[PDB]
RNA sequence: GGUACGGCGGCCAUAGCGGGGGGGCCACACCCGGUCUCAUUUCGAACCCGGAAGUUAAGCCCCCCAGCGAUCCCGGUUGUACUGCCCUCCGAGAGGGGGCGGGAAGCCGGGGACGCCGCCGGCCA
RNA sequence: CUCAGGCGGGUCAGGAAUCCGCCGUAGAGUGCAAGGGCAAAAGCCGGCCUGACUGGACCCGUAACAGAGGCGGGUCCAGCCCCGAAAGGGUGGCCUAGCGAACCCCUGUGCCUCCCCGGUGGGGGCCAGGGAUGACAGAAAAGCUACCCUGGGGAUAACAGAGUCGUCUCGGGCGAGAGCCCAUAUCGACCCCGAGGCUUGCUACCUCGCUGUCGGCUCUUCCCAUCCUGGCCCUGCAGCAGGGGCCAAGGGUGGGGGUGUUCACCCAUUAAAGGGGAACGUGAGCUGGGUUUAGACCGUCGUGAGACAGGUCGGAUGCUA
RNA sequence: CAGGAUGGCCUCCCCGGAGGUAGGCGGUGGGGUAGAGCACUGAUUGGAGGUGCAGGGGGCGAAAGCCCCCGGCCUCCUGUCAAACUCCGAACCCACCGCCGCCGUAGAUGGGGGGAGUAGGGUGGCGGUGUAAGCCGUCCACCGAGAGGGGAACAACCCAGACCGGGGUUAAGGCCCCAAAGUGCCGGCUAAGUGUUACUCCAAAGGGUGUCCCGGGCCUUAGACAGGUCGAGGUCCGGGGCCCCGAAAAUGGACGGGGCUCAAGCCGGCCGCCGAGACCCCGGCGCACGGACCGAUUGGUCCGUGAUCGGGUAGGCGGGCGUGCCGGUGGCGUAGAAGCCGGGCC
RNA sequence: AUAGGAGGGUGCGGCCCGAAAGGAAUGAGCCUCCCCGAAGGAAACCGCGGCGACGCGGGAGUACGAGGGGAGGGGACCGGGGUUGCACCGUCCGUCUUGAAACACGGGGCAGGGAGUUCGCGGCCGUGGCGAGGUUAAGGGGGUUAAGCCCCGUAGCCGCAGGGAAACCGACAUGCCCGCAGCCGGGCUUAUGCCCGGUGAGGGGCGGGGUGCGAAAGCGCCCGGAGUCACGGCCGCGAG
C-alpha cells in the first residue's frame, strides 16, 4: 500500500529525544546569531514546534542568505535545484 | 617515493566508481603504466581501484629503461638522448635518478605524456588476474617485485 | 589583595542520590507580629507587609566517602561478533572461506569521579 | 499548583467515600488511532478575552531527485484588537488525519457595464463566503446470450508439456510400547532425514492466423518399488501352511454382472489373475457410450429475459502420401 | 491498466564567459541498520525471601474472627527472547568545507530553442512474501541494443568491448587422442571407474578395527591386550583427509567421446609450452578539434593533436548514389541510339 | 553410386576457359645475388644453481623478422572467371517478443504495380530583401503567339505602449555597479603566447517609471527601438 509523504512520516526515531535530554534546551542555541554567507547544519529540536523545517532535510548543511523576522533563510541544494527554507536558530548549528 | 601502477583487467564488468577512478588515474586500457606519488590521496585511489591494477616501487634503473624504451613525446615520438640532453642537460639515467630521489618530477621534460603503453609480459603473468599477488595472482600491491614485471614488459 | 559572603549566569549527573565532621566579621537563613500592601476555593500553611528577642538544629558555606546512579582511561574476552570491495576458493544445501580495508556491545580486573569555568558586588584591607 | 501508583495513621468507613504524613523522572494527563513532545508545563484550578479577524508578500509538502491544477503548512509587513507590570505571546486545537475542479446557483459588499443619448424596472462583470462529485485530479447509468458476431491475445484460464513436491506412492534413523521373560519372529507411538514424478495442488515458461477430448477396441514397446513361475535368508519355521526380507524383468498375468465409465464392488475358474511409462502411447487406425453448441422436459433460483461442476431424450468424425 | 499527458533518459543548433566535481585524503555534522543487551514496552523455566492482597479450597465460627494449602503482587538467584523493544552500537551512506586527482577558454558547469523514442523488460546479488517454483521492490554489473576467444552446445558465466591489410606477445583457460601445447617434475591420498563438473546444470539423517594422519587419559618395551604363564607396545576417547553403505524408472547412451589406476583422479606446490579482433609495431581510411591556402552558394588541398576517437536496436544529425520531366550549357548517333546476354576496370 | 548438414565464409590444390575491355617482349610466373630493417626474437658451444621438470650469465639483442631498396638470368604468362576437392568455422529470411533454428506468425518461382500526399492555422530553424517601418489581396494599365514579362494598386494585416473584467489611466532616446570579446599602456616572452591596469558594444545586477489590487507598504505584468515579407525544411491540430 503506497503511502504519501507527510511532515512526521517515518520520524519516530529521527525526531525522538534522549531520555536524559528531556525538557527545553539551553538558551544559547535559542539566542545564537549567524551572518550572511555562513554555513550551518540543520539539527531539528523536537521540543520546539515553530520554525521547524521538514525532517526530510534534517542533517544537511546549508548557506545563510538572509534573515526575516526571527527565522534565518537557508539556501540548500536538493539534487540539482535550489530550495529556500526559513529556520529558527534553535534548529541550526554553526559549522566549525 | 614514486609508485608504478599497471592496469591488468579489461574495460568490461567494471562499475562506474572504479571506472572513473581508473580514468582519473589515466589507465584507460590494459597493459598501461603510470608513475605517481606516494601521497595519501593517491594511496586511497589505489586502494579503491585495487582489484584491476597492480603497483609497486620503481628503481632508478628500471625507470630509466622504461623512459628510454616506452617513453613517448607528444605525437608518439621516441625519447632520444639528444632531446633529453638539450632540454635538461643530463642523461636519461640521471633524470630517472633525480625523479626517484624526488628532486624534480617527470613533468619537467617538455612534451612528455604521463602514460607508458607497455608490451605484454614475456611468458605471460605468472598468476591469474583474478587473485591478488599475495595469494599468487597478479593484482594488488606488489612491492619492489614490480621491477621484474616492468622488465618483462620492457 | 584576603573572605567556611552574596547576586547574575555557562557546560547541564565525571556535576546526581545517600552519609560523616566543622561555621556564623559582613552576609544568607530559620525565627517574632499581621494596623497597613497582599491572599487563603478554610487556614499569615504558601504569597505579601512590619523586624531583630533567640538559634547555628535545618537551608547555606568549607573538608571528607565509592553504598546506589552516571561517566572517562588502561588490560583480557579480541581483532571476538559484525561488515565494504574482488574471487574459476570450499560446500548437496543452509552457509562458509582467501586477499586488501574497518571494527563493536556486554562482561571481568585496576584506576578516575562527591563538579569545572565567566561577570560583578558585600565585609575586611 | 503538580500527576499515577504505593507505604504508615485515622468515627461511622468495609478492597473502594473524605482526611493527615512519607516515597514517587512521570510508571498520570494532554478530546479521539499510533508515533513524537511536554514537570516552577503543553498537565490540574482560576481571572480577562474572541488573533477561529482584515489587506498582502515570500517559501516548503502532497509531487525527493524532477514537471502541477486543487489543497495543507511555515516565515513575515501593515490595520484593528486580547492578555500581562514587563519582556513576550496570539492568523484556532502541542506536531503529524477529519476532505474536493469547470459550468451553474445562493449570500455579502463596494464599484464598472447593457449597441444614438437620458431616467426607471431588470440583466451582465470584478472581489469574498457557501451548496459536490467516497470510482474521493470530479460521466447523469441495470441485466441475459447455450442463436450470438467482429478485432486480438499464449500479455491470460481449461486439456497436454515444463518448474516445484505442499499433497500422493515408496524408503530410512532412534526405540517408548505390545509381544508369558525377550525393543527388533511380527508391529513401531512421539520425533527426525530422504527417493520418485505413477494422485492432487501451486506457478504462468512454450502453444490461442486452431497440437481435435474421457472411455473402449487393435497393435508395438519399456521400468521394477516382483502378483505367479526360478534360487535363497530369519521366524513366536514340528509337517501341511503362514509372517518378514534378499537375487531375479526370460515367460505369464485370463473370462464374466450392473455402470460410459478409469476405478471400485461382485461371480466362477486360476500358479497368479502386480502396479506403472510411451503427448494421462495409439481418432491423416477405428467406435462415439460420457463431456461440450444449436431442439425439448422436470426440480430449484430470478419480477423478467434466463441460469444451474442438477437430472433426462435427440444430436456430423473430412484425406489422391 | 494492450492507450495517452507532464517529467526522467537520447540527439541537433545557438548564446555566456571562469569555473566544475564521478574518485581520493583530512575535517565539521546527521543517522539507529548488522551485532549486542534487558535500562523502557511486551514475553519467558525453576528456587529462595516478603506481603491479606476485595483471590479460591479447607479447619473455624454468633459473628468478632484467626490456623494451613493454593492464586496474585514485590526483590534476588537461575535459564531463555523481540519486524512493529532499546541503556548501547558498527561497517557504511549523505550534506558542507580545504587540498590532491581529473575535466574546461579548441568554451566546461550552466541557460534558451527544434526533433524524438521510451509507460510489458530479462539474468545476476540483496530485502519482504511463498513448502518450492514463483510474485513484488532494490543494486546497474551483463543480454535487450554486443562482435571475437572459451565453458560440448547455452542470453545472462569467464577473458574481451569491434575501421581496413599485415607481423608479434599475451588474456579466459588448456597440454593422453579427438585437438595447438607435457603420457612434465617433487611429497602424499583413493581402489570406489569414486572421480575425470568453477557456475549455469552434482541427494540427506544415521553408520563404517576401509584406509592415511593429528591430539588426550591409563597401563606404560621379559610390567600392557588376546589365549598366571608367556614377552613388545597394548586399551580407550575426541578430532582431520579420501573412500564405502544408506542409493529404485520407464526408446539404447552419456565424464562432450575414446578411454584413464605411483592416473589421463584428488590434496600442497613447482617448471616449460600452446592459446583472441585484447596489448605492442608497420602501412592505409574516416571522424572530432585547431591552423594555412584556392574556388563567385552548402565546396576542395595540405599540415598538427587523439592512451584520454572508430560495436549498436528505437531515435536524432551530415554527405553521397540512382530514376521521369522542365529552364540553360556542352555533346553523341544509321561508319549504328535506347533496350537486352556475357565479360574487363574503377 | 562409403557419405551429413540453412546449400554459405576464410585459405589454397585439381580440371577447364582465357581475342577485346586489366598488367605484360620498353619484359609474366619464376630462379639467383647484395643492402637497410620496427614490434619481436633462437640455437650450437662453454661456466654455474636446483632432488627434478629446468633455470641463470657469455654467445646476443647475433641468426631470423613485416616491409623498404638494387643487380643479374630466362623468355609468356600473372590478374580474373566456371566447377569441384580438402582443413576449420557456419542451425535460412521478415516480424511481435524479455527471449526465434524454433513444434510461434508471414515465406513454390519470375516479371510489372505498391504504401508520410494536399490545403488551412500555429511553433521553430537555414538563407535573402527592406528596416521604425514591412508587405500587398481583390483588381487596373502596358506588352505579348501566350496565363510568361513591366508598372501601379494602402483596402487590409502585423510592429511602433503596456496595464485592466471594464470604465479608464498611461512609461528610461541611460542615473549607477560589475563585466566577455575588442581597443589602448606596461612587464615576461625569439614569434604565436601569458600576467597586470584602463575603457568596454553585446550580456548581467541595481535605481527610477506606467498600470491592476491595495489605507499604505508591497507585489503581478510592462518600459532605455527591431520588426515585417519571401523561398526551403522539421514538427503540432483538423480534414480519408
Amino acid at each position: 500500500v503506497q503511502k504519501a509523504h507527510s511532515f512526521r512520516r517515518k520520524t519516530r526515531k529521527k525526531l525522538s529525544k534522549h531520555p536524559r535530554r528531556r525538557g527545553l534546551p539551553p538558551l544559547t542555541r535559542f539566542l545564537q546569531e549567524f551572518e550572511v554567507g555562513q554555513r550551518v547544519h540543520i539539527v531539528i529540536e523536537p521540543s520546539y514546534h515553530k520554525g521547524m523545517p521538514d525532517p526530510r532535510f534534517h542533517g544537511r548543511t546549508g548557506t545563510v542568505v538572509g534573515k526575516r523576522g526571527e527565522a534565518y533563510i537557508v539556501e540548500i541544494k536538493d539534487g540539482s535545484k535550489v530550495k529556500t527554507l526559513f529556520i529558527h536558530p534553535v534548529h541550526l548549528r554553526p559549522q566549525k | 617515493a614514486k609508485l608504478a601502477v599497471i592496469r591488468i583487467r579489461g574495460r568490461v564488468n567494471v562499475k562506474r566508481p572504479v571506472r572513473d577512478t581508473l580514468a582519473m588515474l589515466r589507465l584507460h586500457r590494459v597493459n598501461h603504466c603510470v608513475i605517481v606519488d606516494d601521497t595519501p590521496s593517491y594511496l586511497g585511489m589505489l586502494q579503491k581501484a585495487k582489484d584491476y591494477i597492480t603497483w609497486g616501487e620503481i628503481n632508478a634503473e628500471t625507470l630509466a629503461k622504461l623512459i628510454r624504451k616506452r617513453g613517448r613525446l607528444i605525437g608518439n615520438k621516441p625519447v632520444t638522448d639528444e632531446y633529453v640532453k638539450e632540454k635538461l642537460g643530463m642523461t636519461i639515467e640521471e633524470f630517472a635518478q633525480k625523479v626517484v630521489n624526488g628532486e624534480m618530477s617527470l613533468k619537467d621534460l617538455p612534451n612528455l605524456k604521463p602514460v607508458f603503453r607497455l608490451h605484454p609480459p614475456r611468458g605471460g603473468f605468472r598468476g591469474s588476474k583474478k587473485r591478488s599477488f599475495k595469494e599468487g595472482g597478479a593484482l594488488g600491491y606488489r612491492g619492489e617485485k614490480i621491477n621484474e614485471l616492468i622488465e618483462r614488459m620492457l
